[PDB]
RNA sequence: GCCUGGUGUCUUGGGU
C-alpha cells in the first residue's frame, strides 16, 4: 500500500540526508519617551512571571552565541518590558520552539530603521531519513 | 566582555550592550556574534 | 555540495577518485571510458561520480565571513 | 526521537539471559529456545545442519519483528535423543567445519602469495 | 500506556461506523502508527502521508 | 543541588566520553542533555 | 571436507570458490563479514574552529567515514567494556587535523593525508588513514579559501557494522552459484527463447552445461559457491576472510558455553 | 515551600 523499505546502510552513509535552517527574529519596541525594552539575561529577583525553561545558555549581552546546543523551551533571546505604575519588569523573552533541537549557528545583531535594537538567531539541525517520512520519483 | 565580529572588514571587538551597534573600523552597522568558547563534540554518524 | 565519500549503494570508497576523473575530461576522454579507468565497474559506483554536482565551488566564492 | 540505540542490538542488559529453554508440554520431548540478540546469520546455520541429523524430527525458527533483535527456534527429538544435548552436537560439528576451512583457506593462501 | 489497553482509533474523513474501532495497544520504537494491512481497507487508510 | 546545568563528562558505559548538560537533577539518577544525539538520557550518578 | 579454490587475489580483493559446504554456511560467511568483522572508525569529533563553508556536523559526518587501519584491533578492547576512567591509550586512537589557507588567492584543499595520529596503543599498526601509494593525496574532505581555517580533534574507535555502516570493512560481495540453473531454482522470465534473452554468468565456462537428454537430479544440492570479496583497505582481504570464520567461530562457542551453564 | 500566564482576527499557501 505504497510504502517502501530503504537500505539502513544507505541512510548511514548519507542518503537523502539534508540539513534544515530556522530563524527567529526580535526586536525592542517603544512604548515612551525613555521607555523601551531592553535586551539582557533576567535576574529572577527583578523581573516577575518568568518562563519555566532554563536561562544558563545567555550571555551577559542577553544573546545567545553561537554553537550551544539547544533544545526545547530553551530561552535563546532575553528580554524584558517594564511594568507601568522597585521589582518592574516582566518577561518578554523568546523560547525555541517546543518540538525542535539543534545547534545555534549564527547571530545577527543590528538596528532597525527606527533605531532600536534588532537580532536574529539561526538554528541549525540535521535531519536523517527514518521511518514515516516521505519520498517521491 | 562579549566578541563580536564586523560583517565588512571582520574586525574583532567587544561591546557592554550600551555602546552604539556599529563597528569602530568602518562603521558598518550589521554586525555578528563570535562562536562560544566551550567545546563541541559531534559523533561524526 | 562535495563528492561523497562512499558510494551509497555498495560502500566502495569513491571521495579519492574525485580529481583523477576532471583531469581525464581535460584529456578529451569519454565519460564512460573515464570511468573504466579509474576501475569503477558496477554501476552504483559509477552513478556516484557521474551524476554529481560540484556546488562547493560557487559557495566558495562569497567573501568569508571574518 | 524514537529510534533506539542501534547497540541494543547485540549489547545484553543484565537481567535479561543470552538464551532461554522453556519446554512445549503439549507434545513429548520439545523445547523452544529463544535466543536474544542475535539474526539470521546465527539462526541460519544452526538449523540447516541440525536438518541433516537423523534424530531431529522438527526444526524451525522465525524472527518475529525486525525491529528487536531476537528469535525463536523449536525443536523436538524423538523419544531417545535430548534436544539440549543434541543442539551442543549441532554446535560442535559446525565450528570444527569452520575451524577445518580456515586452515585449507590459509594453506592455499600462501601459494598464491 | 501499556500493552493491551484498548484504545479509539480513528481516520478523518469518519463517512461510517467502522472509521472508529477499538484496537489493543502495542507499544514499538519508532514515531509512525501501526496498522495490521487488513485494516487499510474499511478506514480508506494508506501509507502515502 | 550544586550541579545542576553544569557541564559534564561520562567516564562509563555506552556514552562514555560524551559531553552533556544535567537538565534535571532530582535523586541519584540525572538527566543529561547529550550533546552528540539530540536525545536526554536518564543516567546513574557514579557515571 | 570443505574445499577452497583461489581463482584471483591481490591486496584489497580475493575471488574464490567454496565447495563442498551447505548454502546456509556460505550465506552466514557472507552476512559475518559484511556485519560483524570489528574494525576502527572515528566516533567523535571535537571541534575547536571552524571556520569553512561546509556546516559543523557536515565535515565530522565525512570524517567518520574514512577508512583506518584496522589490522591489530582484535587486541584492542571495546569502549564499553574498559575498566578506565574516560579515554585512555588502550581503547582508543586520537587522530588531529589543521589546515589553513594563507594567501588572497587560490583553494587550499585538505585532504585525508593531512590526519596526524597523535597517540595511540603502542606500538599497533592501527589508526592511520589508508593509502594506495605513497603520493597519494587520499580522500577530500573540505576546501578552504583565503582566512579559513579547520582545527579538529577526532577519537577513533572500535565498532562494528551493525551499529553504524562505517564499520565495515567490506564493500560489496559479489556471490553466486550454479550458473547453468541445473537445480531449477529459479523460473526464467522470457518473451520467446529464455535461453537467448538470458546472459550468460562470469562463471558459466567454470562448470558444464546440462545434457539435452538428462534428466532432473532431483537429490542434487548446491554445492560450489563462487564469491569476490571486496574491502576499503581498512583490512586486507586475506584478514577479512580469516577473521569472519573466527568471529563466527566465538558467536557459536558462545551459544555452547551457555547451554552447559544452565543446567 | 507548595501554585505557576503568553493573543487574537483574518488572508494566503499547502497535506489526505
Ligand atoms: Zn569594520
Ligand atoms: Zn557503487
Ligand atoms: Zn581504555
Amino acid at each position: 500500500e505504497d510504502s517502501m523499505i530503504m537500505n539502513q546502510s544507505s541512510i548511514d552513509r548519507g542518503l537523502f540526508r539534508s540539513l534544515f535552517f530556522r530563524s527567529y527574529m526580535d526586536q525592542e519596541k517603544r512604548f515612551g519617551i525613555s521607555i523601551v525594552e531592553e535586551f539582557e539575561k533576567p535576574t529572577r529577583a527583578t523581573t516577575l512571571r518568568l518562563k519555566h525553561g532554563t536561562y544558563e545558555k545567555l550571555d551577559e549581552d542577553g544573546l545567545i552565541a553561537p554553537g550551544v546546543r539547544v533544545s526545547g523551551d530553551d530561552i535563546i533571546i532575553g528580554k524584558t518590558t517594564p511594568i507601568p505604575p522597585y521589582h518592574t519588569k516582566r518577561d518578554a523573552s523568546t523560547p525555541l520552539r517546543s518540538t525542535e533541537n539543534g545547534i545555534v549557528d549564527q547571530v545577527l545583531l543590528t538596528t532597525n530603521q527606527e533605531g532600536l535594537k534588532f537580532v536574529k538567531v539561526r538554528m541549525r539541525t540535521t535531519k536523517v531519513p527514518q521511518i514515516g517520512d516521505k519520498f517521491a520519483s | 566582555g562579549v566578541k563580536y565580529t564586523c560583517g565588512a572588514c571582520a574586525h574583532n571587538f567587544s561591546l557592554n550592550k550600551s555602546d552604539p551597534v556599529r563597528c569602530k573600523e568602518c562603521g558598518h552597522r550589521v554586525i555578528y556574534k563570535a562562536r562560544t568558547k566551550r567545546m563541541i563534540q559531534f559523533d561524526a554518524r | 555540495m562535495i563528492i561523497p565519500v562512499r558510494c551509497f549503494s555498495c560502500g566502495k570508497v569513491v571521495g579519492d577518485k574525485w580529481d583523477a576523473y576532471l583531469r581525464l575530461l581535460e584529456e578529451g576522454k569519454q565519460e564512460g571510458d573515464a570511468l573504466d579507468e579509474l576501475k569503477l565497474k558496477r554501476y552504483c559506483c559509477r552513478r556516484m561520480v557521474l551524476t554529481h554536482v560540484d556546488l562547493i565551488e560557487k559557495f566558495l566564492r562569497y567573501n568569508p565571513l571574518e | 526521537m524514537n529510534a533506539p540505540d542501534r547497540f541494543e542490538l547485540f549489547i545484553l542488559p543484565d537481567d535479561v539471559p543470552k538464551l532461554k529453554i522453556t519446554p512445549d508440554s503439549r507434545v513429548p520431548n520439545c523445547i523452544i529456545i529463544k535466543f536474544e540478540r542475535e539474526d539470521h546469520t546465527l539462526a541460519n546455520l544452526l538449523r540447516e545442519e541440525l536438518a541433516l541429523y537423523p534424530d531431529v524430527t522438527f526444526v524451525a525458527y522465525k524472527v518475529e519483528h525486525p525491529l528487536f533483535a531476537n528469535f525463536v527456534m523449536r525443536l523436538q527429538t524423538e523419544e531417545g535423543t535430548r534436544p539440549k544435548q543434541a543442539l551442543e552436537r549441532a554446535c560442535a560439528s559446525i565450528i570444527n567445519k569452520l575451524k577445518t576451512l580456515d586452515h585449507k583457506f590459509n594453506e592455499e593462501w600462501n601459494i598464491k602469495n | 500506556l501499556m500493552d493491551d489497553d484498548p484504545v479509539l482509533f480513528n481516520r478523518q474523513p469518519s463517512l461510517h461506523k467502522m472509521s472508529m474501532m477499538a484496537h489493543r495497544v502495542k507499544v514499538m520504537p519508532y514515531s509512525t502508527f501501526r496498522l495490521n494491512l487488513s485494516v487499510t481497507s474499511p478506514y480508506n487508510a494508506d501509507f502515502d502521508g | 543541588d550544586p550541579t545542576l546545568n553544569k557541564t559534564v563528562k561520562i567516564r562509563q558505559g555506552g556514552y562514555k566520553g560524551k559531553i552533556g548538560i544535567v537538565k534535571e537533577a532530582n535523586g541519584d539518577r540525572f538527566r543529561v542533555e547529550l550533546h552528540n544525539p539530540n536525545k536526554t538520557i536518564p543516567i546513574p550518578c557514579s557515571f | 571436507e570443505p574445499k577452497v579454490n583461489i581463482i584471483n587475489a591481490q591486496d584489497d580483493e580475493v575471488e574464490l570458490m567454496l565447495s563442498d559446504v551447505n548454502l546456509s554456511l556460505a550465506n552466514s560467511l557472507r552476512r559475518t563479514m559484511l556485519a560483524e568483522v570489528p574494525t576502527l572508525a572515528i566516533d567523535l569529533v571535537e571541534i575547536k574552529m571552524n571556520t569553512s563553508v561546509l556546516a559543523d556536523e557536515f565535515i565530522s559526518h565525512r570524517l567518520g567515514l574514512i577508512p583506518l587501519v584496522s589490522e591489530d584491533v582484535e587486541e584492542m578492547k571495546y569502549s564499553r567494556d574498559c575498566t578506565c576512567e574516560d579515554y585512555c591509550d588502550e581503547c582508543s586512537v586520537v587522530l588531529e587535523l589543521s589546515a589553513r589557507h594563507e594567501g588572497e588567492e587560490g583553494t587550499t584543499d585538505v585532504y585525508s593525508s593531512s590526519l596526524i595520529k597523535v597517540s595511540g596503543p603502542g606500538n599497533l599498526n592501527v589508526g592511520e588513514p589508508v593509502r594506495r601509494d605513497d603520493y597519494d593525496q587520499g580522500i577530500l574532505l573540505c576546501k578552504l579559501r583565503n582566512h579559513q581555517e579547520l582545527n579538529i580533534r577526532c577519537i577513533a574507535k572500535k565498532g562494528i557494522a551493525k551499529e553504524h555502516a562505517k564499520w565495515s570493512p567490506c564493500s560489496a560481495i559479489a556471490f553466486e552459484y550454479d550458473p547453468h540453473n541445473k537445480l531449477k531454482h529459479t523460473d526464467f522470465w522470457f518473451e520467446v527463447d529464455a535461453k537467448k534473452e538470458w546472459p550468460d554468468s562470469k562463471y558459466a565456462t567454470w562448470e558444464e552445461p546440462p545434457k539435452p537428454g538428462e534428466v532432473f537430479d532431483y537429490k542434487a544440492k548446491p554445492n560450489r559457491f563462487y564469491m569476490t570479496v571486496e574491502t576499503t583497505g581498512s583490512l586486507k582481504a586475506n584478514q577479512v576472510f580469516s577473521r569472519g570464520i573466527k568471529t563466527l567461530q566465538e558467536k557459536l562457542a558462545n551459544v555452547l558455553f551457555e547451554l552447559e551453564n544452565s543446567r
